[PDB]
């Protein structure tokens, strides 16, 4: 993480441990700007060590005054009914074992479908050998040029493209 | 798709069905009308009194 | 009797001597057949037990046992089907000729009207299997299975013989269990421990004591295709019950030294359950619950006291079963991915779903509810083994909780979404993977309706 | 154990502001939650269910009660102070409810 | 039915009605509703049957076996000879099980069947239950020895302490 | 409206079979079901004598 | 209590020299997709790091071990200790229960079961 | 091994006979056929036979003099008990 | 008196039906929870008669009906208790749970396993019911467990 | 089909850098503190060179935490150390190793000695000596 | 606990009481105080710590609870009286810590 | 089930952010390209999203702060996320 942006990260979570604090709606609120006023007292200046005393005593007086059981966001990262539907998760590929009789419903579907696998049928040649020449030897993170150069088709096709919806 | 039958809310207080909350209030009187009996008749304690067993002759 | 012997040897050239193809459902179908036979003129007394010739009581005893051994015969062909498909059809019929070698013997033992038929026959065995291990093996460590197989099986059990021969000439004849009207009792010196001990040790060898177990896992992780003799390997196993006929008798006075084949299997079965928990490799897991619920019987069978056997038969055929079908479920999930890792298959019970209920089933009786056969097998052990002495519901207590955490982390690691990159594990399982998986949880709970076929005669 | 009852009765008060919390900041202050709240209470499916039991609420505990073969003595002489003593401590207990709401 | 001094129990003491009051008893709407729902259904077709089975009677006997052997008896190798001293000594003491589970049963009538006092009445079960039990496990149960059942070897082994210390070591007797 | 003989092979069929697993029963095994006591009160041959 | 578990620490600027710490994942995130995108395939992948997760594990180990650290030679404290102590416990019930079934009856005479 | 084949076993035909030949004759042949067997199969352990006789023989004792398990060592004076 | 016990078992017998007729009885579709439902509400009207009748002789009962396996001595067979806590409480916690399912049959409503959601609530009303009813203390210990797996 | 040199072999010194990363990369560089040194204690044959141990403990922390996976469901291509107890296992909390439930589980073991007395009511303390008198103490009539 | 005497029929649960079991007794208010009959007073179903005072007063209130079925309420004075015949007993107990009290005080 | 469309996300997003006084409600709506509307550094970027989760309510994530240069991005994929439009 560059030293910039790293008091972002503060500052995102430092007022949301705050209003799970408050409770009236206007008390958050109306410690916006008062408590916001501590940030830009010194608003230009080093960015090494001069400043880093607003990183370094950052830690303390923060975890100090943590874990008022925070407002969680229900779906996220943690608490209640996040993840909780699983029971579907379209498990995508699902269309291979059928024996029809169970394959005469959704006939457009079908038709559909085996129209989109000519991309993936053959997009490679270029698809997989241009990744032989995009990255040269070690290359950082990897997706392709971000067109193609021509068409991608998709190119990340389809696992990325095609994903699974929520319900 | 299922219906309209009732649209949401921007915070404009969405309106109640009117027969929603009447139907409701009637079991408002079941507690402040069975609560009558309490003190008729009955006190804070009905029970008799310990008359102090003063004969210990 | 050759009421049996005959149609099974009978089966011998029902097989070869058939065309291509037809053979597997040529053999399965008589196989089945066989089992009319079984019950047929079984389940006799009962009281004053049948012995209906002078080498031969079938199974009168009230250890009927016999059934089930007749069971799992054609439930391999079914089991074994999978990838034994691929080679030649004159060793296709060695493999079901052998696998019949082994099913004639179990009904030779288990009857057997003495002791030394029995030992001939105990140790007749070992030539059908061995040859099974080692070759269709998996992977190349099968060649030392090979060997710790024998070198324990064999290595004790000839101290039988040296035993059996010296009773024989001792006391009248051993010819017959049914007379053992004269016994004289076993008191004590230096010498009679060892007969004690070289009576008894051979027989610990197979149902294992926390010691000299280290073969069976060996065996069991590395073993044929199907478990198609790893079903049989766990028939063979709690075919220790000879223990039964001996020690109610045949020096029954000694008692004196019992404790260290207590206090050391009675805290290995507190034990090795608890070493089967971060197991990494699935056809281990289950290896190491064998071990435990069986080496229960060894502190049922010791103490006398009915009650015990009321309970002690209940399990060798508890397990027998719910034993068995394990090995046959990760066999099949093991067709389509073809790691035996249990991290791997996950992100299952979407993609098969009519199989979630087969291992719920599986691993609800290891966790034994109380109504099946399982508790009612476990709870007459506890009944007598508590008068013992009290303690013993401690220890014996705490292996009613580790193995509930036991069976569930297993089931539990396979609910999970997992899509990953599985582009395998597409078959629905066709109907052999679910037809075989039953004729298990259908015949074993349903015992609990009339559960006075299963019990000793205490 | 003179200790329980110092102990229970101590409890019987937290039977107040366990009540008088979750009503509080559900039933008693400003609307607080975002907007686009859909809320329709006409359900016919469940009106219908809360409405049995109310009814077989109140009446109940004096229905079950009034008809026993009586298995015990109670005491029934009462003295003073140990009286409405956990009625007592729920009437302060709404007022700490409030006051500390 | 059964055997009545097989399975005594005490008479009937059918409680006496009390009306006394002027309300409608809702049972007399059921009693008298309910018979009517049920005996048509129900007994006519056990009297339909019952008669359906007038047509053929079969016959299952009263199994009585031939005592003979004794008990002591005989020379001590003995194979033949003592092959059945215990087929009388194992089906009495298969019997001798099922009289406690018979005297058993009669114990619980003598409690739902009042239950309210349990102890005032009954005079008989628990005070002879107990006096029962007792007559059980000593000599007719081989302890620990019940696992082998040790049958007429130990049976008698047992009997042999309850003579050979008994009665005469007892010092002085 | 009926819809009169869903309630009735749903009830109806059960109340006939289990009661003539009674009815021919009771009797038969020697103890079966226990029932108690009549609990009888001085209404019948008994004064009170009090009220005291 | 387990643990701190230091979710801040010293840093800035230096080990900024560390880089292609990422490049050595990033690699393979390249090929592993590199692998896991293609039209046919139908199968498993090797993972290695799976396959030396057991096989350094269960096995390579008495190969590997040596007899020879009393660390090693542990395992008395563990594996036959409270073996013994088992048998302390119990040989001396089952004698003090015996004691008295001789000397004195403590039980009743309606247990007939045992 | 799905050429949209259906197929259990193996390949075109018996593999339908080999469904056939399995479930008819595992179950419905066995499973029930056989399992009415032993349901009212005849008395297991002569317990039966047992629940009569020794019930005719409780009253028959206490109907005259006699007592009701007696263990009394099976009529001694029959043994001249080995005292030392 | 005769019909005194009867009807209990019948709340009994009852709650069985939904399950037996799961499997080709020609299920009723969806609204299969309805048949459910109503195969609650007559359970409750027919405990609520036998309460009636203790209120007014008392005369609990049990039954003797089917004989297990008998060992030994001891001989367990099965039995039920229609003690005063079996009078009261059954038709109580059938009376709740009358009302509980048309809350999950709104709240539910737009699962599609719903139809074995049902069944999943149901046994454990079965099977929790079959512990106070029990007089023989193994019997008790089946529904004991009955229901501690039930949670999972 | 992996051919030559599967697992580790009897190290943990064997060429240090030799090992990681050969194949099997623990570490970049040979020297991550990821190099396959962690043999710590040895002479017991568990855990040789293993392209493997020490690295740090408390969990996979399952979280946004997205490259592409990352942690527990996902799988990343081959970081595995050790693992099978990391998913009943998570990170730091908010106080730190203050005991005060034994303090509290202690806490009514105050009140122990309010065990030893007795409750009844009626009547009061009324500081006595010899009144006390559970049931009589001189004659009866 | 009166007559300490021995028991003719040994049934416990105090099915021998000493004549009548009563709270304590007598010992002089009342010397014999007087309860109700015992041939009626276990011939009913009757629990124990029914059989202390008020045997006979509280048979008649649950005479006419059999009478009145379909009904809520039999008597409300009786069940009042219940107390005039318990609460009078209960408060001649209360009488047992005046005694005690005063008469092992000095003297 | 709630019906939800592409049109309120360009209305919401646009309402709230033509809500606050710092902003004249004659300003850019889909493209300002938010550089001009990003002073400072800080409290814009991540000031900005602190509102905007009051309304829809899923979490913002950290990574996609970078994305709100253009006003048509931040309503881009937020599409993506809740399952929005076709
Ligand atoms: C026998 C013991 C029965 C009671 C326990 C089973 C509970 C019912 C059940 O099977 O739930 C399946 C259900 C399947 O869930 P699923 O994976 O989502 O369904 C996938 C497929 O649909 C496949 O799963 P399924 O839910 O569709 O189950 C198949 C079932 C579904 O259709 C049904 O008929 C429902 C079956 C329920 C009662 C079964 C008979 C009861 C007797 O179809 C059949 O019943 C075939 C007819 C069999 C008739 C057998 C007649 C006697 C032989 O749940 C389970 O997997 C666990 C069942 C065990 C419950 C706990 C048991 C201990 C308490
Ligand atoms: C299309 C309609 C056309 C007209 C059809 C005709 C009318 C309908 C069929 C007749 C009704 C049969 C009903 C059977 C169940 C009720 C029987 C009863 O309660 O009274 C006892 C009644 C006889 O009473 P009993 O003659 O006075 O008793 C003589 C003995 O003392 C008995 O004493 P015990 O010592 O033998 O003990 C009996 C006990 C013990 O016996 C056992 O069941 C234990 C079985 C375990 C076998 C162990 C070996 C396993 C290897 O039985 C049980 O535990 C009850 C299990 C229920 C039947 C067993 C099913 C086995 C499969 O039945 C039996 O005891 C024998 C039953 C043998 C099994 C029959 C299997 C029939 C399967 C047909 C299924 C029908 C399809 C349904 C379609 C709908 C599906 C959704
Ligand atoms: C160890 C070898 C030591 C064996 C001691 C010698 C055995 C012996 O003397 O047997 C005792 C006795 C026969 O000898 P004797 O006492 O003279 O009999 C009286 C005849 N009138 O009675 C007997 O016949 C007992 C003979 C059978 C004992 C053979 C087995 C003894 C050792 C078994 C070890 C158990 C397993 C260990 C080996 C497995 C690993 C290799």
């Amino acid at each position: 993480l560059t030293h910039q942006q790293k008091v972002l990260r503060l500052y995102k979570r430092a007022l949301r441990h705050l209003e799970s604090w408050c409770i009236h709606r206007d008390k958050y609120r109306y410690f916006a700007c008062l408590l916001r006023a501590r940030f830009d007292e010194h608003k230009n200046e080093k960015d090494m060590v001069k400043a880093t005393q607003l990183l370094r005593e950052a830690e303390e007086e923060f975890w100090h005054g943590q874990h008022p059981q925070p407002y969680i966001f229900p779906e996220s990262p943690g608490g209640t009914s996040y993840e909780r539907y699983e029971c579907y998760k379209v498990p995508e590929w699902c269309l291979d074992d059928w024996h029809p009789s169970e394959k005469a419903m959704y006939p457009d579907y079908f038709a559909k479908r085996e129209q989109w696998k000519k991309l993936r049928r053959e997009s490679w040649e270029r698809e997989v050998k241009q990744l032989q020449e995009e990255t040269p030897v070690g290359g950082p993170r990897t997706e392709a040029l971000p067109p193609a150069r021509k068409q991608g088709d998709l190119p990340p096709l389809w696992w990325h493209i095609v994903t699974r919806p929520r319900e | 798709g299922g219906g309209a039958h009732i649209e949401p809310r921007y915070r404009q207080f969405p309106q109640l069905t009117r027969s929603q909350v009447i139907q409701a209030e009637f079991f408002s009187a079941t507690m402040w009308f069975w609560i009558l009996w309490r003190f008729w008749h009955d006190s804070d304690a009905v029970l008799g009194h310990f008359p102090y067993p003063d004969p210990s002759q | 009797m050759l009421k049996y012997i005959i149609p099974t040897i009978m089966l011998m050239p029902l097989t070869w001597l058939s065309k291509n193809n037809m053979i597997w459902v040529n053999s399965t179908a008589h196989s089945l057949l066989i089992s009319f036979t079984s019950l047929l003129l079984m389940n006799q007394f009962g009281d004053n037990s049948l012995n209906f010739s002078l080498l031969f009581f079938s199974d009168s005893l009230s250890t009927p046992l016999l059934i089930l051994t007749m069971w799992l015969l054609p439930l391999m062909l079914m089991a074994s089907q999978h990838h034994l498909s691929k080679e030649n059809l004159t060793r296709k019929k060695l493999f079901i000729t052998m696998l019949i070698s082994l099913q004639l013997f179990l009904i030779m033992t288990f009857t057997a009207m003495e002791l030394i038929l029995f030992y001939i026959l105990f140790e007749a065995t070992l030539v059908p299997t061995l040859i099974i291990i080692t070759r269709w093996g998996n992977q190349t460590e099968r060649l030392n299975a090979g060997l710790y197989f024998l070198f324990y099986t064999l290595a004790g059990s000839l101290p039988l013989l040296v035993a059996l021969i010296y009773i024989q000439n001792t006391v009248g004849s051993l010819n017959f269990l049914m007379l053992q009207y004269w016994v004289q009792p076993v008191h004590n010196s230096w010498s009679n421990v060892f007969m004690w001990l070289a009576c008894m040790m051979a027989f610990m060898v197979k149902m294992p004591l926390y010691g000299l177990h280290l073969w069976l896992p060996k065996a069991h992780v590395e073993a044929p295709i199907a478990g198609s003799m790893v079903l049989a390997a766990v028939l063979l196993k709690l075919g220790g019950y000879g223990m039964l006929r001996i020690t109610l008798i045949l020096n029954p006075m000694t008692d004196f030294m019992a404790y260290p084949f207590i206090m050391l299997s009675l805290w290995g079965m507190i034990m090795t359950s608890s070493i089967c928990l971060r197991q990494t490799d699935l056809k281990s897991l289950i290896a190491y619950s064998s071990v435990s619920h069986m080496a229960l019987v060894i502190v049922a069978i010791l103490i006398q006291t009915p009650w015990s056997y009321m309970g002690a038969t209940a399990l060798m055929i508890a397990h027998g079963l719910t034993s068995s079908m394990l090995f046959c479920l990760a066999n099949s999930n093991y067709e389509r991915i073809h790691s035996r890792t249990m991290i791997l298959a996950r992100g299952l019970q979407t993609l098969l779903p009519l199989m979630a209920t087969w291992w719920l089933l599986a691993s609800l009786t290891n966790l034994a509810l109380p109504p099946t056969i399982n508790l009612i097998g476990e709870l007459f052990v506890v009944m007598s083994t508590f008068s013992w002495s009290n303690i013993t519901i401690i220890l014996m207590g705490v292996n009613m909780v580790i193995t509930a955490l036991y069976s569930l982390y297993m089931l539990i690691m396979t609910q999970r979404g997992k899509y990953t990159y599985h582009i395998n594990n597409i078959s629905p399982s066709f109907t052999r993977e679910n037809a075989l998986m039953s004729l298990h949880i259908l015949p074993l709970l349903l015992l609990t309706l009339n559960p006075k076929i299963i019990l000793g005669p205490l | 154990n003179a200790w329980a009852l110092l102990m229970t009765l101590i409890a019987t008060s937290f039977t107040a502001i366990y009540s008088t919390r979750i009503i509080f900041f559900a039933l008693l202050g400003q609307p607080r939650f975002p907007t686009l709240v859909n809320i329709n209470e006409n359900n016919p499916l469940l009106i219908n269910s809360i409405k049995r039991l109310l009814i077989g609420s109140l009446f109940a505990g004096y229905i079950i009660s009034n008809n026993i073969p009586p298995t015990t003595i109670p005491q029934m002489t009462m003295p003073y102070y140990l009286k409405t003593t956990a009625l007592i401590v729920t009437i302060l207990g709404f007022i700490l409810a409030l006051e500390i709401s | 039915s059964w055997d009545k001094d097989v399975y005594p129990e005490p008479p009937r003491r059918t409680p006496a009605p009390s009306p006394q009051t002027s309300l409608p008893n809702p049972i007399t709407y059921l009693t008298k509703a309910f018979d009517l729902l049920v005996d048509r259904p129900v007994t006519l077709v056990r009297e339909f049957i019952e008669r359906q089975h007038a047509k053929n009677k079969y016959y299952y006997y009263h199994r009585e076996f031939r005592r003979v052997p004794d008990i002591t008896e005989c020379q001590e190798k003995d194979v033949l000879c003592m092959f059945e001293a215990e087929m009388q000594w194992r089906r009495d003491y298969k019997v001798d099980q099922e009289i406690v589970n018979i005297i058993q049963e009669r114990l619980k009538a003598c409690q739902q069947r009042e239950g309210e006092s349990h102890r005032q009445n009954c005079a008989k079960e628990l005070e002879q239950f107990t006096q029962v039990v007792k007559a059980y496990q000593d000599r007719y149960h081989d302890l620990g020895a019940h696992y082998s059942a040790r049958k007429c070897l130990a049976k008698q082994k047992q009997r042999m302490l309850a003579e050979r210390k008994a009665a005469k070591e007892a010092a002085a007797a | 409206y009926r819809h009169s003989i869903f309630a009735f092979t749903h009830v109806l069929i059960p109340v006939w079979i289990i009661h003539y697993y009674l009815k021919y029963h009771v009797t038969t095994k020697p103890y079966t079901i226990v029932e108690k006591k009549p609990r009888i009160f001085p209404g019948d041959t008994i004064l009170e004598t009090g009220e005291v | 209590t387990t643990l701190d578990p230091a979710e801040y620490d010293i840093s800035s600027e230096t080990r900024k020299a560390q880089a292609e710490r990422l490049a050595i994942r990033s690699r393979l995130k390249r090929e592993y997709q590199l692998q896991y995108y293609d039209p046919s395939r139908r199968g498993v992948i090797e993972d290695p790091a799976l396959v030396r997760w057991t096989y350094a594990r269960s096995a390579n180990i008495y190969p590997n071990f040596r007899p020879n650290t009393k660390t090693s030679l542990l395992g008395a404290l563990f594996g036959i200790g409270p073996l013994v102590f088992w048998y302390y416990v119990f040989k001396t019930d089952r004698d003090r229960k015996e004691k008295l079934i001789q000397e004195g009856k403590l039980d009743r005479t309606f247990n007939i079961s045992y | 091994k799905n050429p949209d084949s259906h197929g259990y076993d193996k390949d075109p035909a018996v593999d339908i006979w080999n469904m056939r030949v399995v479930f008819f004759f595992g179950f419905s042949i066995v499973l029930v056929l056989g399992s009415t067997f032993v349901a009212y199969l005849p008395d297991y352990r002569m317990q039966e036979w047992a629940r009569r006789e020794a019930e005719r023989l409780v009253k028959y004792r206490e109907a005259h003099g006699l007592p009701i398990m007696e263990s009394n060592c099976f009529d001694p004076s029959k043994i001249q008990l080995p005292e030392d | 008196m005769n019909m005194f016990s009867s009807l209990s078992l019948v709340t009994l017998l009852l709650l069985t039906m939904p399950i037996m007729m799961m499997s080709f009885n020609t299920y009723k579709p969806s609204n299969y929870p309805l048949y459910v439902k109503t195969a609650i509400s007559y359970a409750f009207i027919t405990s609520m008669i036998p309460t009636m009748m203790f209120i007014h002789s008392g005369q609990e009962l049990i039954i003797s009906n089917w004989h297990w396996l008998t060992i030994q001595t001891l001989k367990l067979s099965l039995s039920f208790k229609m003690d005063y806590f079996s009078m009261m409480f059954i038709p109580v916690a059938l009376f709740v749970t009358w009302s509980i399912m048309e809350f999950s049959m709104w709240y539910m409503y737009s699962d599609p396993n719903i139809n074995k959601f049902f069944k999943y609530l149901l046994l454990f009303l079965i099977t929790m019911l079959i512990l106070v009813t029990a007089n023989n203390l193994f019997q008790l210990f089946i529904g004991w467990e009955g229901v501690g797996i039930m949670s999972f | 089909a992996s051919h030559i040199t599967k697992d580790m072999l009897p190290g943990p010194y064997p060429k240090t850098p030799e090992e990681r990363a050969a194949a099997a990369k623990k570490y970049n560089m040979r020297v991550e503190d990821y190099e396959p040194y962690p043999d710590d204690g040895t002479g017991y044959g568990d855990y040789p060179k293993l392209p493997d141990r020490s690295q740090q403990e408390r969990d996979p922390w399952y979280d946004w935490d997205h490259p592409d996976l990352r942690l527990n469901w996902g799988e990343p291509m081959h970081w595995d150390l050790d693992m099978y107890i990391r998913n009943r296992v998570d990170t730091s909390p908010t106080p730190v190793n203050w005991n005060l439930m034994c303090k509290h589980l202690f806490g009514f073991v105050a009140f122990m000695l309010f065990m030893f007395w007795v409750g009844e009511t009626y009547p009061a303390y009324q500081p006595v000596g010899p009144k006390q008198y559970p049931y009589n103490n001189l004659y009866l009539e | 606990a009166r007559r300490y005497l021995g028991d003719a029929s040994v049934e416990p649960d105090p099915l021998r009481m000493p004549t009548f079991p009563p709270d304590y007794g007598f010992p002089e208010r009342k010397e014999r105080e007087m309860v109700a009959t015992q041939q009626e007073m276990n011939d009913a179903q009757l629990v124990l710590q029914q059989r202390d005072y008020c045997a006979h007063y509280l048979i008649r209130f649950l005479k006419c609870k059999r009478d009145s079925f379909p009904n809520f309420l039999a008597c409300k004075h009786e069940r009042h009286d219940w107390d005039y015949c318990e609460h009078l007993d209960y408060v001649k107990r209360m009488k047992e810590f005046e005694r005690e009290r005063r008469l092992l005080q000095r003297k | 089930a709630p019906p939800l469309t592409l049109e309120g996300i360009k209305d919401r997003v646009l309402y709230v952010l033509k809500l606050y006084d710092k902003i004249d409600p004659e300003k850019l709506s889909v493209n300002s390209h938010f550089m001009k509307d990003l002073g400072l550094d800080s409290l814009d970027q991540v000031e900005i999203i602190m509102a905007m989760e009051d309304e829809f309510g899923f979490e913002i994530p950290d990574i996609d702060a970078e994305k709100l240069m253009c006003p048509q991005e931040i309503v881009d994929y937020i599409a993506d996320k809740k399952d929005v439009y076709e």
